[PDB]
């Protein structure tokens, strides 16, 4: 049914595969690991492991160090790539645990999905940005938009993305409040 | 380019000549309500506008779906306006929506530009995207509420507009409109609704007052109170313990002042309930309202614009039917502002109240918002009509304040056309006139009301005659589905002038015309308040109300014909 110590044997290996310096070994099981087929016991597993491996990837090492997932050193061909498409799907199959800003009581499951909303959006910015392209980010964040009530952020970047493709009106409207 | 102007003036001549014929034809009908063929104007031109009318009114659904198109090409905001010039056709509102959906930012007219973008299916509730309403601004209260009742499915940018309309008024307005606030509550899946009744409560003193007062009604199902509500009780009780005991200093001080002395007026009709009736009762309760201290600051929660300086000790007096029993109170108004100051910090009339035990009082507060609402559109409009809306409080289960009018003269403990004429002289004097004037006022104004709200069971005990010449009616207890649509009998049909060729009869069917055409346009918010009340399950609201509400307003008709059914309703009205 659910275990306890399966997982731990399982991420151990990863553990001490990226704090001996086993870089290489250490991407490699965790791309085999993703490479397995989602079931309905795995998906925060998949959730953290493709975190990290975003993470490290986009701030570990440059282009030219990087091969297909099928060969050694969809089939993506750039490190972006490969990272903007886990974005996209940790973020579309997480958009469905959300809590929507009710707060009738209880306040702290708010705050952790609020992180993880901001750290995805924060590394979809990061990723985006860089490569010039303002268009799709900006529908991005209109779409996150939902989650906001009352928080400084997200109003704050996504008026500076509007402010930033071209779109002026809805900008000033957005810098008002 | 020679055609291509053509057109392009073709075109735009064509709806011009259209939209002027719409506007002639009701300016002319405001004119004159009834056909009045001695009351004419010039023949030749009118004729040529009817013949334009039938021929721009027989045309089909096609090449009518591209005037809209037209119009957009023109300015968005005449689109926008094209449908309130009524056209009997629904594929202008929807090519409009499809208009509007597929760009919204063109258009930030609050009033009436939302409702073609707020429903992007009214029960379907499926496709959130494009929805930033977070642009628009404020509208009016009553379509705010729409969103939190049983009409619209829960979503969160509509949760977040209506926050923000409702943050944005001043405190009188949600005090008028506080009713409803709390019964919103049934549908507050999120936590919207809730956190800002605190704020508001935090924020202001007399609206944490009405709300305690409120939620101290509404937590029970009967009067006497023996089975709790099921869906709603505990969060209730939940709040009212919450709301009460944050506050603290000079607040807390004026709330244990207020509420002292209001248990401590209250539970003398209780005291004096064991003595039968007769004179021994008067003799307990004058000798009660002898024992009856007061603490100066209190404040009559009928009426909260006011302060309260003393009584009529030997006053007391109940009325036969339980104990009512009424009171005689001199006080003075302020103001709203300088009574926060006074309560904070711490010309001249009488009044006179009635305090009642063991029946409900919600409906006829239904009521007199409906008339109030109504008073105010005629005030704004222009008219001269005459409505009273005395105040009338619940404060506890069965437990109820009402105001009453001073120098009260009831009709029928007080042969009409007899009294009018040996009170007020021959028909030939000036106050005689002046009685007639006041009873026309007040007749047309209340057979309107009487006939839009199906007001049914009426009786000669239910009308009070004022000294000046008004008629007030009383107990809207029976109404929208308890029990000839307009009571008409032959000593004020005598009265008015004799016959109904009198120039009186004439005024009075104007006036009545001229008051349906007015109020007509407001149905939205009449059907927003009833419906957000349809829900508390009195002996009144049985489902089907709504539909017979809307339909008896004709929204699918023009002006002549709406003033051609109500001429022949208040005809049929006659025996």
């Amino acid at each position: 049914e659910l275990g306890f110590f399966l997982e731990t044997g399982l991420q151990r290996a990863h553990v001490l595969y990226f704090k001996n310096g086993n870089l290489t070994r250490g991407v490699g099981r965790f791309r085999e690991l993703l490479r397995a087929v989602e079931t309905r016991t795995t998906q925060n597993l998949r959730m953290t492991i493709a975190r990290q491996l975003a993470e490290i990837l986009l701030r570990g090492m440059c282009e030219q160090s990087y091969w297909n997932p099928l060969e050694d050193p969809f089939c993506p061909q750039e490190n972006t790539e490969e990272a903007l498409l886990l974005l996209l799907i940790s973020e579309s199959m997480a958009n469905r645990d959300a809590v929507l800003s009710r707060i009738p009581e209880h306040k702290s499951d708010r705050l952790i999905s609020l992180q993880s909303a901001s750290v995805v959006y924060d590394l979809l910015t990061i990723a985006l940005g860089r490569r010039g392209q303002y268009e799709m980010l900006s529908e991005c964040l209109e779409r996150a938009m939902k989650f906001a009530f009352e928080e400084f952020h997200l109003w704050y970047q996504f008026a500076l993305s509007l402010m930033a493709a071209g779109k002026s009106a809805r900008a000033v409207k957005v810098l008002k409040e | 380019r020679g055609s291509q102007l053509h057109k392009y003036y073709m075109k735009r001549r064509t709806l011009l000549l259209s939209l002027l014929a719409t506007e002639i034809e009701r300016l002319i009908t405001w004119y004159n309500p009834l056909s009045a063929p001695e009351l004419e104007l010039d023949q030749a031109g009118e004729n040529s506008v009817a013949n334009w009318r039938s021929k721009y009114i027989s045309l089909s659904e096609k090449q009518w779906k591209d005037n809209v198109n037209l119009a957009w090409s023109i300015s968005p905001y005449l689109a926008v306006q094209l449908p309130a010039r009524f056209k009997n056709t629904e594929a202008i509102g929807n090519e409009v929506t499809r208009l509007v959906r597929l760009d919204p930012g063109a258009v930030s007219d609050v009033p009436e530009a939302i409702k073609f973008l707020v429903t992007w299916h009214t029960i379907d509730a499926d496709a959130p995207e494009l929805s930033h309403v977070l642009c628009w601004a404020p509208t009016d209260p009553p379509t705010g509420l729409s969103y939190f009742s049983s009409m619209y499915p829960p979503h969160p940018l509509t949760a977040q507009y209506g926050v923000k309309v409702l943050r944005s008024f001043p405190p009188d307005a949600i005090l008028f409109y506080i009713p409803q606030i709390v019964q919103a509550l049934r549908y507050d899946k999120m936590g919207y609704v809730r956190e800002y009744i605190l704020w508001a409560a935090s924020k202001s003193q007399l609206l944490a007052h009405q709300f305690i007062w409120n939620m101290k009604t509404n937590i029970y199902l009967d009067e006497e109170g023996h089975q709790k509500d099921p869906d709603i009780g505990d969060l209730l009780d939940q709040l009212v313990e919450e709301i009460t005991g944050s506050l603290s200093g000079p607040a807390k001080d004026f709330y244990q002042r207020e509420f002292d002395f209001f248990n401590k007026i209250t539970n003398v009709s209780a005291i004096i309930k064991p003595y039968p009736k007769g004179d021994e009762r008067k003799k307990a309760c004058l000798s009660a309202l002898s024992e009856v201290k007061v603490q100066p600051g209190c404040y009559l929660p009928s009426n909260p614009e006011a302060i309260v300086l003393d009584i009529d000790y030997k006053s007391g007096t109940p009325m036969q039917s339980k104990a009512p029993y009424l009171a005689k109170f001199k006080v003075k108004r302020c103001g709203v502002s300088e009574l926060e100051k006074e309560g904070l910090r711490c010309k001249i009339s009488w009044q006179a109240a009635i305090f009642k035990v063991g029946d409900d009082c919600r409906q006829d507060m239904l009521a007199l918002q409906i008339i109030d609402l109504f008073k105010n559109i005629f005030q704004l409009v222009g008219l001269d009509l005459f409505v009273f809306p005395y105040r009338v409080v619940a404060t506890a289960p069965g437990c109820g304040v009402i105001e009453c009018i001073p120098d009260c003269t009831s009709r029928d403990q007080l042969g009409m056309y007899d009294y009018f004429t040996r009170q007020y002289g021959d028909e030939s004097t000036l106050a005689f006139q002046q009685a007639r004037y006041n009873f026309i006022r007040s007749m047309a104004a209340y057979s309107l009301l009487l006939f839009l709200l199906q007001i049914k069971d009426r009786h000669n005990g239910n009308i009070m005659l004022d000294k000046k010449g008004h008629i007030i009616h009383i107990d809207f207890g029976f109404m929208f589905e308890s029990s000839p649509d307009i009571k008409l009998t032959d000593e004020m049909v005598m009265i008015m002038g004799g016959k109904m060729e009198a120039t009186p009869f004439k005024w009075f069917m104007e006036m009545c015309v001229r008051g349906y055409l007015a109020v007509r346009p407001y149905m939205d918010a009449v059907v927003s308040l009833v419906t957000l009340m349809l829900d508390t399950g009195l002996p009144c609201f049985r489902g089907q109300t709504i539909k017979l509400l809307k339909h008896r307003f004709s929204p699918n008709m023009t002006e002549r014909e709406a003033a051609n059914f109500i001429m022949k309703v208040i005809q049929s009205c006659f025996l």
